């Protein structure tokens, strides 16, 4: 739907429509749906990952990021056990199938609930955005809009190509991928992003971005340019 | 403009790959979020498809009935949102046809008037 | 028809109010001017955020970071871009101002030749035969209410360019000759009001062997019965 | 009968400012973005011109609420209008004279041309309606309903309007019709042989063609760069150096578009003024009768007939 929008920077803006290009989850794109009933595979990281999960009992407690995740390289580990968030970037020896039962360069220690996250790597910096909100829905991701604020930026310098989650065993989760799309972000009077337009979603959205507005008056507008792309080089 | 192939000495013309402006034809978003797209000055090849001299119009239904021009496309073609409703394209009407009952001995003289 | 005319006028004004009160697009010509100028200024302000090749669009950030020998280079890039931006703005304002001036000149012409007088110029002061106009002010503009006479209902009459009497060809001084199928009348061109054809309505020139389409009738001489009795 | 020729419109050009400056180049486009709205405000200015070109055409020709047509029997009192009325045998129903006018007035760099909203056929239908109205109902179709009147009587009014008593027309109707018919034949001989007759419309075409040719030729200029060809800069220099050479081309090419657009806006204003004049004449010349001296040709104006022409209107003033 319209999930996967985060504040692109740390500047306060209000009562304004701002056009920005960054790695956002494309609107109405497909996100892989994983289950935790009666499912913690290794997924590609690509150019950045949108992650979301639904909880009733805090089953999902962490993440692993790296290339091989087997003590051969440095791998970012994030774990939240009870009230203590733990972040480490050691060359961890992970299990053949990592789970939690019910040469380190960094360490830090601190359905009813939807917890959305954005994980991206720019020039060695692992940027984390997130938002927690109450929900009343078991089947799937709730439809609606909520922007994610940044919380953490870790200068790990780790080449991340794959990642894996960590489940608490005695909670479905979703994995999407970010693209360098241009978005028109609508900031309300309190500086909260309340809506957004994905400028490559469809011709109407292209029109809205061109006119810098979420409303399009009746008429014909020139919004872009069609160009046939080459298939191969000669 | 053209090149000579360096391995086999024949001349190849270079024609830049098809391109053109893209326009979006839309009723206001206070009515509908349905749109039609006009690919300006292209054929309906490289791109409910109507070929006009303005370009290749996709998403608008071609209607035989003329109407007053609403959202102009070009080359005599206008589009509008009508009936269940959708975007239609048609050749615009220039007005109602009305012959004058001319003869060499007949005059029409107004008998009443209105102040407007 | 004074009562009819006054009632039609009064009704027409009420219609103006209903249109203006409900059709926002009615004032599009003035709203568009406001929008073009607002867009021009918003564009000009947004250009301040551009780098134009500089390390930063913010002048203070260049100055707070670079020594003069280097800061001046970055600043020249911003000056060229911002100076160019103003020149673009001003040029557009001069061209737009010319358009407004032409409109103002037209409005002034109408005021004189529409409100202060009566226009014989067709469709200069609305469609129809112009009677009078009334100015109303509007934001950055003028609105004219043009009161016009428009023919409403018509009939098909048989006509003739002239009428024969004693071999003499009689032409209307004003109006046209009409026939209802049995009798010929003379009437004003813009309103059917048939009158008996008399020597005081027509004039004589030439004779019946010249005019194409001339018809036979009689022309009444008002003097005859005064001398006859 | 005299002929007055006025421009109404100009070619609706449209230029893709990004493709013109940075044709198929990502490296150049990213540099172009550092100039903010300088590119898109030019696209806006040219669009504004293209739109008013349809407005100009509409204001001049679409002054009639209905499409009037003459009767199958041309009983117009001896006045022959067959050379100004539409010819049914043509693929486009234009008059003989209009065809004469159309036969006298004559890339991949992001430069395209948009079609007019009103095609030549539609313009011909409007001039036909205005002409049919003028001939069969005089000025009444301008004010309200088209009220039929015998043509000879219509002329009688036209004569009274110039201070000549109507009996003059009727007594001399054969002479007047013959002089009119001869005058029209003279119009055809002039238009068919004097190319300069349509210079006012040919000049508009030439100025716009020159403006575009100048704009395209500017792409060959270096503007201080090692090469005018963007691909040759990119294929030879690494980004830290290529960007400098590209900025030189961007400045020159962006400046070139600004010069072009400014000239088009000024030229468009000239055309608009001409279109406004043409619209004024249509109303106060074709739909009515002009008391304004030399407004509708030298002499005492009687009536006028519009004819279409490429990007303009031609008036035959009687
Ligand atoms: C991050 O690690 C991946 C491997 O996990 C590197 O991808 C390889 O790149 C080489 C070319 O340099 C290819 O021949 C390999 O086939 C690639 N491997 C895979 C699995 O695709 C990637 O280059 C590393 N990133 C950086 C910046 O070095
Ligand atoms: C001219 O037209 C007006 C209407 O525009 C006529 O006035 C109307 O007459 C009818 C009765 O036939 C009344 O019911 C309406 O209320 C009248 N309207 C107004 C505004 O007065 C008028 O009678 C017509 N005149 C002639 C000579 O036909
Ligand atoms: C043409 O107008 C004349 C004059 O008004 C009509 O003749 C009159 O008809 C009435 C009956 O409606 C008689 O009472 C009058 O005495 C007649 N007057 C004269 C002078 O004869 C005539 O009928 C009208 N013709 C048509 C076809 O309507
Ligand atoms: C109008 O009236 C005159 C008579 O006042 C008609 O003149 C007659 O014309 C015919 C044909 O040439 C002659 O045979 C008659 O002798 C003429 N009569 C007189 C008294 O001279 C004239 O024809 C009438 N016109 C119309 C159209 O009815
Ligand atoms: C109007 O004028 C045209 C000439 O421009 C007349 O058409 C010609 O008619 C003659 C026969 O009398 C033919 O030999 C010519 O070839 C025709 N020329 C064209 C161009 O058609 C036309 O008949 C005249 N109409 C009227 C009503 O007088
Ligand atoms: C999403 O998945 C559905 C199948 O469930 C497929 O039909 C659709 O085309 C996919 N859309 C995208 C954008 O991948
Ligand atoms: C969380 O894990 C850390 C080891 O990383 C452990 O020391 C700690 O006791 C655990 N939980 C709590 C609630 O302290
Ligand atoms: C830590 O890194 C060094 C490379 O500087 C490597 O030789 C060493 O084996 C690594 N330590 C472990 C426990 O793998
Ligand atoms: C801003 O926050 C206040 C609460 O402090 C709330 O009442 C107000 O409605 C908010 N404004 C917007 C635009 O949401
Ligand atoms: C390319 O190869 C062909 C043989 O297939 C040869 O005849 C030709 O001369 C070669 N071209 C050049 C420029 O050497
Ligand atoms: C436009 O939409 C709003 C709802 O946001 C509605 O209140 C308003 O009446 C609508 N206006 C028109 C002209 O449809
Ligand atoms: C499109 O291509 C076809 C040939 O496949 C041709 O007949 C037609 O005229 C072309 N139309 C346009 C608008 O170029
Ligand atoms: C218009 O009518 C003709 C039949 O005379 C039909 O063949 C054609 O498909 C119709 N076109 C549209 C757009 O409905
Ligand atoms: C005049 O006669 C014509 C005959 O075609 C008819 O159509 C028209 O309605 C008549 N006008 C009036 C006012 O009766
Ligand atoms: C008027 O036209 C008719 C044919 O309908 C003809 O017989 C009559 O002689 C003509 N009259 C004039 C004055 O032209």
């Amino acid at each position: 739907f319209t999930r996967g929008v985060y504040y692109p920077d740390k500047v306060f803006r209000s009562s304004v429509l701002h056009s920005t290009q960054d790695l956002f989850l494309p609107f109405f794109s497909n996100v892989t749906w994983f289950h935790a009933i009666h499912d913690n595979p290794v997924l590609p990281f690509n150019d950045g990952v949108y992650f979301a999960s639904t909880e009733k009992s805090n089953i999902i407690r962490g993440w692993i990021f790296g290339t091989t995740l087997d003590s051969k390289t440095q791998s970012l580990l994030i774990v939240n056990n009870a009230t203590n968030v733990v972040i480490k970037v050691c060359e961890f020896q992970f299990c053949n199938d990592p789970f939690l039962g019910v040469n380190c360069t960094f360490e830090y220690v601190s359905f009813k609930n939807l917890r959305e996250f954005v994980f991206k790597n720019i020039d060695g910096y692992f940027k984390i955005y997130s938002k927690h909100t109450p929900i009343n829905l078991v089947r799937d991701l709730p439809q609606g809009f909520s922007a994610l604020e940044p919380l953490v930026d870790l200068p790990i310098g780790i080449n991340i190509t794959r990642f894996q989650t960590l489940l608490a065993l005695h909670a479905a989760y979703y994995v999407g991928y970010l693209q360098p799309r241009t978005f028109l972000l609508k900031y309300n009077e309190n500086g909260t992003i309340t809506d957004a337009v994905d400028c490559a979603l469809d011709p109407l959205s292209e029109t809205k971005c061109t006119l810098k507005s979420f409303t399009v008056e009746k008429g014909i507008y020139q919004t872009s340019n069609f160009r046939v792309q080459p298939t191969e080089s000669i | 403009d053209a090149v000579r192939d360096p391995q086999t000495l024949e001349i190849l013309d270079i024609t830049p790959c098809s391109f053109g402006g893209v326009s979006v034809i839309t009723p206001g978003t206070n009515t509908s979020n349905q749109v039609a797209v006009l690919y300006q000055d292209v054929n309906c090849t490289e791109v409910n498809v109507f070929q006009t001299r303005a370009g290749c119009l996709i998403g608008a239904e071609h209607v035989n009935n003329s109407y007053e021009c609403d959202i102009p496309i070009g080359a005599g073609i206008c589009a509008s949102y009508q009936t269940s409703q959708s975007i239609i394209a048609y050749t615009m009407s220039l007005g109602a046809e009305n012959s004058v009952a001319y003869s060499n001995n007949s005059i029409a003289i107004p008998t009443n008037f209105t102040i407007s | 028809n004074q009562k009819l005319i006054a009632n039609q006028f009064n009704s027409a004004i009420g219609k103006i109010q209903d249109s203006l009160s409900s059709t926002a697009s009615a004032l599009g010509k003035l709203q568009d001017v406001v929008n073009q100028n607002a867009q021009a200024l918003n564009t000009l302000v947004k250009q301040l955020s551009s780098n134009f090749g500089a390390i930063s669009s913010v002048l203070n950030d260049i100055l707070s970071r670079l020594d003069p020998p280097e800061a001046e280079v970055q600043i020249d890039r911003l000056i060229t871009g911002r100076l160019q931006s103003l020149q673009t703005y001003v040029t557009q304002q001069l061209i737009r101002a010319a358009e407004i001036r032409a409109s103002a000149n037209l409005a002034a012409t109408k005021m004189s030749e529409c409100v202060l007088g009566q226009s014989k110029r067709v469709d200069f002061c609305g469609k129809g035969y112009h009677l009078m106009s009334f100015p109303q002010s509007a934001p950055h503009g003028v609105v004219f209410l043009h009161v016009t006479y428009v023919p409403a209902q018509e009939k098909n009459f048989t006509t003739a360019p002239a009428i024969c009497h004693d071999g003499k060809a009689h032409f209307p001084r004003e109006g046209v000759f009409v026939s209802n199928g049995t009798h010929w009348f003379v009437t004003q061109r813009n309103f059917y009001e048939p009158q008996i054809i008399t020597t005081d309505n027509t004039f004589v020139s030439g004779n019946c062997d010249v005019v194409i389409g001339i018809v036979n009738n009689t022309v009444y001489d008002p003097l005859q019965p005064e001398l006859d009795s | 009968v005299t002929t007055e020729i006025l421009p109404v419109s100009m070619t609706k050009t449209s230029v893709d400012c990004t493709m013109y400056i940075c044709g198929d180049s990502t490296e150049c486009s990213n540099l172009l973005l550092q100039y903010g709205s300088f590119c898109t405000q030019l696209n806006r200015a040219l669009t504004g011109i293209a739109v008013e070109q349809d407005k100009n055409t509409q204001e001049v020709f679409a002054q009639v609420k209905q499409i009037y047509k003459t009767p199958p029997i041309k009983d117009f009192g001896g006045f022959n209008f067959s050379q100004i009325l539409p010819d049914p045998s043509k693929p486009s129903k234009r008059s003989f004279i209009e065809d004469l006018l159309f036969n006298k007035v004559t890339k991949f760099n992001g430069l395209t041309v948009l079609p007019p909203l009103l095609t030549d056929e539609m313009i011909a239908q409007y001039t036909s309606a205005l002409l049919a109205g003028t001939i069969t109902s005089g000025w009444t179709f301008g004010a309200g309903a088209a009220l039929q009147i015998p043509f000879a009587m219509q002329m009688a009014y036209r004569f009274n309007g110039i201070g000549v008593t109507q009996n003059v027309l009727y007594e001399n109707q054969k002479l007047i019709a013959n002089q009119f018919n001869s005058a029209i034949g003279k119009i055809q001989d002039s238009l068919s042989s004097t190319a300069s007759a349509l210079g006012k419309l040919q000049d508009v075409v030439n100025q716009n063609a020159q403006a575009l040719n100048t704009l395209v030729k500017q792409l060959s200029s270096n503007f201080g760069a090692i090469s005018s060809v963007l691909n040759d800069i990119l294929s030879r220099l690494d980004p830290p150096e290529a960007e400098v050479q590209i900025d030189r081309l961007i400045t020159g090419r962006l400046q070139s578009l600004q010069t072009y657009v400014t000239q088009q806006l000024i030229r468009a204003a000239e055309i608009r003024a001409s279109a406004n004049l043409a619209a004024t004449k249509m109303s106060e010349c074709v739909l009515g009768q002009s008391k304004r001296v030399d407004f509708c040709g030298k002499g005492y104006h009687l009536m006028s007939f519009p004819q279409s022409a490429p990007h303009g209107v031609v008036f035959l003033h009687v």
